[PDB]
């Protein structure tokens, strides 16, 4: 995965859980969820965007 | 009548109250699950929302329609 | 370049139209949930929120009060509009005691024409309980051209008001210093509007309505009253009915003012031809309010070096016990519109109260008393929006404080003070509560009880343990007895309400002695206890609107919110906005009981008819005194006997009244989903409907989301009281309509 | 009118369902609280935050369908005691006719049968009925603190 | 007949409700003068109520023992002009709106400000869709055939 | 006319701290001004500042805690927060460290933290009866 | 006391511990985020239950987590 790409969040305790969302940036430090997905829903918090690991994103083909 | 009717009342909201403390404090996934299949009381929880939209739809349904012939007949 | 004005502030525009949200800054952004939606009406109007300036909100609220002006006359143009088209006022006025108002007519749908009632004249249509039809008739308007002609008036007032409003906010705007010209606004208002507009009624009731209406009640017909030009014209017209116009203005500037006794009276009671106030007091009164405000407009000083300025008199007045008194009171209500409109509400409302309390007590139309639908209406209408108005005053003081309240500006002063006390006041307030309820309430309870375990001697009833309000009586007594005693220059008593005779306009009485007894002086207590609980709400949510020992930081956290969380054993509605969203059910509670007394009491022991021998039978027979000590009174000889009508409605022309009746219950009952229930149940269920769409791939952009938690309180609030006050709309208007 | 009546309680049924395996459903969590079960069965909310979470725990969802409840069982008692009243009397007509309109209930039942109940006592007198005039202030005054 | 019914033409309690509706009409009649407008319009709700009696008594409606027409819908087409006929009105009318509707919603969807476009409707698109729900029987069996009506798993669920 | 000179000059307010801040806790906030500004008691009303060393004494660290974040506005910063128990027995709450908690200072170790997201909480079902 | 717990999906953004009104969360050295820094809940004993803290977490679902538990006269809010 990259910036740009199109991945599918794999987090169950998600607002855009089952939900498609464009990649951002990927980290390459050591941090723990370096992958920042920005998605067209706004959650029950108002913010449109997270940080997820490279576990819970799987890229769309 | 009326005695019976509150009691059974009572009695079913009941029910379903201890059916919801079970799945909160009682309920354990994996004894329900064998090898990522889910049994038939886990299924449950799969389609959910399904449940939860046709009953919602079934309520305004009734509600609507039974309102709007008392209405007109008003 | 004016001092006053800006010119062409703001460009006139449809650009701003077809973008919602432009106002505020937040929503400008464009919607994402549908919330959106909702928050969008609910700043609409919130200018404070919309610019940081002072004279743009004032601007704002300049144009504002110039549409809704405008839409009052529009409002007021259709009125006359219906009673010159779609009334049978002609009829009403050659029989106003066997004719019944009505000005619209029912279109034959549906099957909806039932409801075009049997009103008498050759008229079908839905009878009018505003009064319109006696406000008329008073104003000398005795042909529907007239009304015809006042309608157009209206309509071109209308069109003048939005044109203000376009003008002082696109072309011209006023700056800040022209609306902080207090001084000067209340001198205007005093003099001009107020005084000048009595002194301009005066004269319209002195050469209009003077003459046709005592031609009216002299029996003649309105065919054959002369137009009301011709009273101007011809001063011989008018000096028949009146031989004082033959002198004309010398007795005036000779300072003969004797002359002008013919119809400048001060009689008191009513005319025994149509059962209202004498139309020669009436012009007498507002000449003398016309001088009166005129002079009280000469007080404050705005352009010369004459009057008084407002700060100097409120920096005067301090005290031991006020510390620094009224100073800085000036700044903050030259500064902040929300304290002006707390005050302004209030006072507002407690002034529509007292209209509505004199109104009945002494009736100022033709043949209005002995119209009981109108009286009753008129009444309920006016004591309800006084309660509103009351509320929305108590509103607006806590917003002021929230928002526009500077504690450094205010070291020392009332405002201050009062906050640094407010527990021993929202204590002892409590208190009050607590004694009035348990006592009004309990001796209701204690009655109820008593009837039930057959000891009737153990009431507190007139013929058990009574308690007689003897101080009203002692009042009654001192105003049957002012004139020739205390008004030595009056002919009978203010109103009959107070003692004096039967007064009956064509069998039906218009207004008779009131008499208080142990009833009384429980329901009085029953509405000091409600104003009392009222009160404490709305002041507790004033004083608390900053701070509290609960929440240190209240202030922070804005005027509208739902909470701070589940903590300190649970936040929930702290706000200022919940108190008066606990006020408003509060006042609902209050008003309703108020025009129950009301209409219980004119009912059963002033309303009725009288016999050619002097017997006087009610309304229900004068079971206010007995079984209106109790709660199944209440519920079996008012609620119970009075709903008869409506229910029974079905199939007549007050049909739509049953209808409606079921309707507000259905509201009102609705209402409860909104205020038991939580904001997150719904969310939940929204979430599997959203499922649902989605799996139809129907699901909206906008995100459906539950309506926030102060929304669904103003909801809930808003659907209980439309709900209970339809409901006792139509009970009333059936009950009062078909007796 | 036993057919409307019958659907106005299959309506009732339905909905406290809803509200009842909603609230055994998403008891263990959902979009606004995929944790709701580390908080228990019963808790008070999970504050105003994520837009509001009043009656969010699956005790609220019973506390909702108690309310639905209590309406349903009085459609059904209401139904039930509105028949056998009219076959009880002989006016069978009554109920057949009036019974298929909300009004028709408001006077014929409740407002035609509470004569007897609220002349338990009066300003006159007391029948053996009186306790149940009683009862029945007493249940208005309940409900309304309940309101409270 | 069905249920113990009996047609409206027969049923006496039906004109019996007939004629006290006309007398109570009559008799509200005879308090106003000459052809004043409301004469006429007693007499209009007298013609109106008569045609009305008429129209119900031949419509092949079954009238109980109140004299008022039952509704049959059991479902047998004897009397399917009464439930049926309507039944299929509506699921056309409100498939028409629901079809438009979802199109509109799915194709504004596809647009860079999806949600602007739902409270500024785009009218030439609204009428667009709005013109082409007549064919929604044949649509919808025409899309669920392609799999383009119903999703599959993006759709998002809950923690358990 | 006040017992303690560094106190705000405050009128007093029936607000303030009740039995409960005599026998089981109060607070007390000191802080240095440098003008004596007018702002608003977390109990009550106005009060004024000293232009010097300022203290207070409230019944709740919440209280402590909203007065020093509205000294913030007068840009003081240098306010700190003491808890006092039914003796005097001093202990300082709000600059634990000396660094205010929104700045990070080295010498703070983690408390309450998991090393997982939400989704990871064990199943309640397996934490009964312990 | 309430338990408040911080879960390492912490950004380190500061949101919750400049929003508690009671002192309760602070900011440490952590290695698992850009920032450097994790919430931390050292005074949970001053926790009073407002959810201030998760109210102004921008992590998906929260990073400081607020379970209500046995009450005291400080996690009640009593000034008296
Ligand atoms: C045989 C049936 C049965 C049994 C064994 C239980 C057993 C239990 N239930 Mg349960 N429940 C039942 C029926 C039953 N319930 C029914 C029918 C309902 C629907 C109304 C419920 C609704 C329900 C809820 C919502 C909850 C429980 C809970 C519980 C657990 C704790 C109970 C507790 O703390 O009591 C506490 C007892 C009281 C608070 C006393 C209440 C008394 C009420 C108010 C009536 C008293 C007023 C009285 C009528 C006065 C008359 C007034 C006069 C003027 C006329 C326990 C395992 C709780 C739990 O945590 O489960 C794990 C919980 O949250 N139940
Ligand atoms: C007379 C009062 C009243 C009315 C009409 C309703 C109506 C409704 N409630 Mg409800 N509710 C009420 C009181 C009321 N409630 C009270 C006092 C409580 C206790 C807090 C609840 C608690 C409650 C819960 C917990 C739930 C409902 C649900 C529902 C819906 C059921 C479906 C239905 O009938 O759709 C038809 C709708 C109507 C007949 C009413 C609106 C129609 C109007 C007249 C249209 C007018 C257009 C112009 C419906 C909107 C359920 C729901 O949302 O299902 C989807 C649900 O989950 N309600
Ligand atoms: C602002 C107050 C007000 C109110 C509440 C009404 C209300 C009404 N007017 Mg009305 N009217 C008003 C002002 C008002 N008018 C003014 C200022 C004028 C002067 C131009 C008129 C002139 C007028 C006429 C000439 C007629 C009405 C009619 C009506 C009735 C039917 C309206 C209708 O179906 O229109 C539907 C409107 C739309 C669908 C447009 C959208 C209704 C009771 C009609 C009536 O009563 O028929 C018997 C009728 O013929 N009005
Ligand atoms: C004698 C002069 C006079 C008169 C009659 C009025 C009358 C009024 N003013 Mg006003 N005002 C005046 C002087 C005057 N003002 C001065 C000198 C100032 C500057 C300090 C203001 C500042 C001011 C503000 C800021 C506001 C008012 C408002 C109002 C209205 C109150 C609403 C009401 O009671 O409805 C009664 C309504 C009527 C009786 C309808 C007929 C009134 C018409 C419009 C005559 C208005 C007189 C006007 C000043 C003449 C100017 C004409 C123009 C070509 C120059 C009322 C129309 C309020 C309002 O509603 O705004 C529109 C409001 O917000 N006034
Ligand atoms: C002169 C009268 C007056 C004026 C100028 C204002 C002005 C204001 N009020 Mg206010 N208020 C008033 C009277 C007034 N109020 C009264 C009498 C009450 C007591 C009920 C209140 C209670 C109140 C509260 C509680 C709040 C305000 C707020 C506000 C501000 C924003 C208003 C807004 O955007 O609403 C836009 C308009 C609407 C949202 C309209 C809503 C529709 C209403 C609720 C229903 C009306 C139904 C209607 C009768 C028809 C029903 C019939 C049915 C059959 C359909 C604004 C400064 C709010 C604020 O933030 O202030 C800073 C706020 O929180 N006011
Ligand atoms: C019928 C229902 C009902 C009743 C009885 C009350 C009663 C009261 N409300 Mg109210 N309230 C109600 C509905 C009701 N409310 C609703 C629906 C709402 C929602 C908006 C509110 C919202 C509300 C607010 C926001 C406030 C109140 C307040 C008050 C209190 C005013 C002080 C008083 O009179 O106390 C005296 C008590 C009574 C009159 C109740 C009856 C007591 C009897 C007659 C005498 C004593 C009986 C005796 C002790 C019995 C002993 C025997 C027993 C042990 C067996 C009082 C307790 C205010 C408050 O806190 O008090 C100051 C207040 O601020 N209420
Ligand atoms: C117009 C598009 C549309 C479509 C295709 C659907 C389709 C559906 N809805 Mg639905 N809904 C809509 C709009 C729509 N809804 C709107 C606008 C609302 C807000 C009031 C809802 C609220 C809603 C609820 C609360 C529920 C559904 C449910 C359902 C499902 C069962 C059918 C039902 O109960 O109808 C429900 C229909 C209504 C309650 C009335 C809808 C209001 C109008 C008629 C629709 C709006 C028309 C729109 C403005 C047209 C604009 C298009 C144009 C610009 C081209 C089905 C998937 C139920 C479900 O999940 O069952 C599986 C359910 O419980 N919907
Ligand atoms: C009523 C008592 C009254 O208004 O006396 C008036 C009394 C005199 O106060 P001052 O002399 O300080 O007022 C002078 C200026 O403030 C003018 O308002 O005011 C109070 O002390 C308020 C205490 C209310 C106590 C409620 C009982
Ligand atoms: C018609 C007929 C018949 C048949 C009948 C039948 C077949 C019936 C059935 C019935 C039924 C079939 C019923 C059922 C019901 C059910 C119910 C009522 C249920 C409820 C449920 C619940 C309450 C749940 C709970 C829970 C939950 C929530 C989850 C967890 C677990 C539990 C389980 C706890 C016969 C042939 C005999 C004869 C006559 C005719
Ligand atoms: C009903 C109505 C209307 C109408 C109104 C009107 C018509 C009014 C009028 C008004 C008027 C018509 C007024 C007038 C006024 C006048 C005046 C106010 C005057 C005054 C004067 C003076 C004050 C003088 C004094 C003097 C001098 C200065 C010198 C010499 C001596 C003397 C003392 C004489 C409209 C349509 C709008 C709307 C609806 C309602
Ligand atoms: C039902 C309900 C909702 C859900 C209600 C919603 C989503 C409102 C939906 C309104 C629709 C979408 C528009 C209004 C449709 C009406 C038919 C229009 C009004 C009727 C006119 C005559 C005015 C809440 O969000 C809520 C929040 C807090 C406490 C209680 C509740 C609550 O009870
Ligand atoms: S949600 Fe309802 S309960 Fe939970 S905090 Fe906000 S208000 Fe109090
Ligand atoms: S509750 Fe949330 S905000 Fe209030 S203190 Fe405990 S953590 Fe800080």
């Amino acid at each position: 995965i990259q910036k740009g790409s199109t991945v599918r969040i794999l987090r169950k305790e998600s607002y855009w859980y089952n939900e498609s969302g464009t990649v951002v940036v990927v980290d390459q430090s050591k941090v723990r969820y370096p992958v920042l997905v920005r998605f067209t829903k706004v959650n029950y918090a108002g913010t449109n965007t997270n940080n997820f690991g490279l576990n819970e994103v799987e890229e769309v083909v | 009548y009326t005695h019976h009717q509150y009691i059974a009342g009572f009695l079913m909201v009941g029910a379903f109250a201890h059916g919801a403390i079970f799945f909160v404090r009682d309920y354990d996934p994996a004894v329900n699950t064998r090898n990522g299949e889910k049994n038939v009381l886990a299924r449950m929880l799969e389609h959910k929302e399904a449940i939860i939209s046709h009953l919602s739809w079934v309520s305004l349904f009734l509600g609507f329609h039974t309102l709007g012939i008392y209405v007109h007949n008003d | 370049k004016s001092t006053i004005v800006d010119f062409n502030p703001v460009e006139t525009s449809f650009e701003k139209w077809a973008k919602p949200g432009q106002f505020s800054r937040t929503l400008a952004k464009g919607p994402k949930t549908t919330t959106w939606i909702w928050n969008l009406h609910a700043d609409a109007h919130d200018f404070d929120i919309q610019t940081n300036s002072l004279q743009e909100v004032s601007r704002k609220i300049f144009s504002a009060h110039f549409g809704q002006l405008a839409v009052i006359f529009l409002w007021l143009s259709g009125m006359h509009f219906h009673g010159a088209y779609f009334s049978n006022y002609s009829a009403w006025l050659t029989n106003p005691t066997s004719t019944k108002p009505s000005a619209q007519i029912v279109w034959p749908i549906v099957g909806q024409e039932v409801l075009n009632a049997d009103v008498g004249g050759n008229f079908q249509g839905i009878q009018i309980t505003s009064g319109f039809f006696q406000l008329w008739r008073a104003e000398g308007i005795t042909s529907e051209v007239e009304l015809y002609w006042t309608a157009v008036g209206g309509l071109v007032a209308s069109f003048l008001m939005l044109f203000a409003g376009w003008f002082h906010y696109h072309k011209a705007a006023p700056k800040l210093e022209w609306f902080q010209n207090v001084e000067s606004m209340l001198n205007h208002h005093l003099a001009g509007l107020l005084g000048l507009g009595s002194l301009s009624w005066a004269g319209h009731q002195i050469h209009i309505a003077l003459p046709i209406n005592k031609l009216l009640d002299l029996g003649v017909s309105p065919e054959e009253i002369p137009l009301p030009y011709e009273f101007i014209l011809n001063r011989d017209l008018i000096a028949q009915l009146y031989p004082s116009f033959n002198k004309g203005l010398t007795p005036f500037f000779t300072l003969n003012w004797g002359e002008y006794s013919d119809f400048l009276t001060f009689k008191g009671g009513l005319n025994p031809v149509t059962g209202g106030l004498w139309l020669t007091d009436t012009a007498h009164h507002h000449l003398a309010i016309a001088v009166l405000f005129i002079v009280a407009g000469h007080m404050y000083k705005t352009n010369w070096f004459l009057g008084h300025s407002i700060k100097t008199i409120l920096e005067a007045h301090k005290g031991p016990f006020t510390g620094e008194g009224h100073k800085g009171l000036y700044e903050v209500l030259t500064t902040s519109w929300h304290a002006q409109l707390a005050i302004n509400l209030a006072l507002f409302g407690s002034l529509s109260i007292i209209v509505a309390h004199h109104m009945y007590a002494m009736p100022p139309y033709p043949y209005i008393a002995i119209d009981y639908p109108t009286q009753l209406s008129l009444f309920t209408h006016h004591v309800w929006i006084g309660g509103f108005c009351i509320v929305g005053g108590a509103a607006h003081g806590a917003i002021f404080f929230v928002r526009d309240y500077n504690a450094a500006n205010n070291y020392n002063n009332l405002i201050d003070r009062v906050i640094r006390h407010r527990d021993a006041i929202i204590s002892h307030l409590n208190w009050v509560c607590i004694f009035l309820g348990c006592h009004s309430f309990g001796l209701y309870v204690h009655n109820d009880t008593m009837r039930a375990l057959g000891r009737s001697q153990d009431l507190f009833s007139d013929n058990a343990i009574a308690l007689k309000p003897i101080f009203a009586q002692f009042i009654q007594n001192l105003h049957t007895l002012a004139p020739g005693s205390t008004a030595p220059n009056a002919l009978t008593t203010v109103s009959y309400a107070f003692g004096g005779d039967v007064i009956s306009v064509g069998s039906k009485i218009a207004m008779m002695p009131i008499s208080l007894g142990t009833a009384d002086f429980l329901v009085h207590h029953i509405h000091a206890f409600t104003i009392h609980v009222t009160v404490l709400i709305l002041l507790k949510g004033v004083l608390y609107s900053r701070n509290s020992r609960l929440i240190p930081d209240k202030a922070n956290l804005g005027f509208r919110f739902p909470c701070d969380g589940p903590g300190r054993g649970g936040t929930c509605q702290v706000s200022a906005w919940d108190h008066v969203f606990l006020g408003l059910f509060w006042m609902y509670n209050s008003i309703s009981i108020v025009i129950f007394h009301f209409s219980w009491k004119m009912q059963s022991d002033v309303w009725g008819t009288v016999s050619p021998t002097g017997a006087v039978s009610h309304i229900t027979g004068g079971n206010f005194a007995q079984s209106s000590i109790t709660i199944n009174g209440w519920l079996r000889d008012f609620l119970w006997s009075q709903a008869a009508q409506v229910v029974q409605s079905y199939g007549s022309s007050l049909s739509a009244y049953g209808l409606i009746f079921l309707g507000a219950h259905f509201i009102w009952a609705f209402s409860l989903m909104f205020l038991f229930s939580g904001r997150g149940y719904w969310q939940e269920l929204i979430e599997s409907i959203v499922w649902a769409h989605n799996k139809l791939k129907v699901a909206p952009s906008i995100q459906p989301r539950a309506l926030s938690i102060t929304q669904g309180r103003a909801v809930g609030v808003a659907h209980y009281l439309l709900g209970g006050i339809g409901t006792t709309w139509a009970f009333f208007l059936a009950r009062i309509i078909s007796v | 009118g036993d057919f409307l009546v019958h659907h106005a309680i299959a309506l009732g049924l339905h909905t406290t369902t809803l509200i009842l395996v909603k609230g055994a459903l998403d008891a263990r969590g959902s979009k606004l609280m995929p944790d709701k079960k580390d908080f228990g069965y019963s808790f008070p909310c999970d504050g105003p935050g994520r837009g509001g979470t009043c009656d969010i725990s699956a005790w609220d969802a019973f506390y909702l369908a108690m309310f639905w409840m209590l309406n349903t069982i009085g459609w059904v008692t209401f139904y039930w005691h509105w028949k056998h009243l009219t076959l009880w009397q002989g006016n069978q007509v009554q109920f057949n006719e009036s019974s298929n309109y909300i009004m028709g209930w408001l006077r014929d039942y409740l407002w035609l049968n509470s004569s007897p109940l609220i002349n338990g006592y009066n300003p006159f007198g007391m029948n053996s009925l009186s306790v149940w005039a009683w009862m029945f202030l007493f249940g208005h005054l309940v409900w309304a603190t309940g309101f409270m | 007949d069905i249920g113990g019914l009996n047609p409206c033409k027969d049923s006496e309690v039906f004109q019996k409700r007939l004629a006290k509706t006309v007398k109570k009409l009559e008799n509200r009649l005879k308090k106003y003068e000459e052809g004043t407008p409301p004469q006429i319009a007693i007499q209009q709700q007298i013609t109106q109520t008569k045609q009305r009696f008429t129209r119900y008594a031949d419509s092949n409606l079954l009238c109980g023992n109140d004299g008022l027409p039952h509704l049959i819908t059991d479902g047998r087409w004897s009397h399917g002009s009464e439930f049926l006929l309507p039944s299929i009105l509506f699921l056309y009318i409100s498939g028409w709106i629901g079809w438009v509707g979802r199109k509109y919603i799915r194709t504004v969807g596809q647009t860079s400000n999806p949600t602007e476009k739902e409270i500024i409707i785009d009218v030439p698109l609204a009428i667009s869709i709005m013109t082409s729900g007549f064919l929604w029987p044949f649509a919808a069996w025409q899309e669920f055939l392609s799999g383009d009506l119903i999703a599959s798993d993006e759709t998002i669920t809950t923690s358990p | 006319k006040l017992k303690q000179s560094d106190f705000p000059k405050f009128e007093g307010s029936t607000g303030g701290w009740l039995s409960a801040a005599k026998n089981e806790e109060k607070y007390v906030i000191i802080w240095t001004s440098k003008d004596a500004s007018l702002f608003e008691m977390p109990t009550g009303g106005t009060a004024k500042m000293n232009a010097g060393n300022n203290v207070a004494y409230f019944a709740r660290k919440e209280q402590c805690l909203a007065l020093g974040s509205q000294l913030r506005g007068f840009k003081i910063t240098n306010y700190k927060i003491f808890r006092i128990y039914p003796p005097l027995d001093i202990t300082l709450l709000h600059p634990f460290d000396g660094v205010f908690p929104e700045k990070v200072n080295q010498g703070r170790s983690p408390v309450g933290k998991r090393d997982a997201s939400i989704g990871g909480n064990p199943n309640p079902a397996s934490l009964k009866f312990q | 006391s309430h338990t408040v717990k911080i879960y390492d999906t912490c950004i380190g953004c500061t949101q919750c511990v400049r929003a508690c009104p009671t002192d309760v969360l602070e900011m440490v050295p952590w290695d698992g985020c850009k920032a450097g820094q994790i919430a931390s809940a050292p005074r949970t004993e001053d926790c009073v239950g407002c959810k201030r803290c998760e109210t102004a977490c921008p992590t998906d679902f929260l990073s400081v987590r607020v379970y209500l538990g046995g009450e005291t006269t400080r996690s009640l809010g009593l000034a008296y």
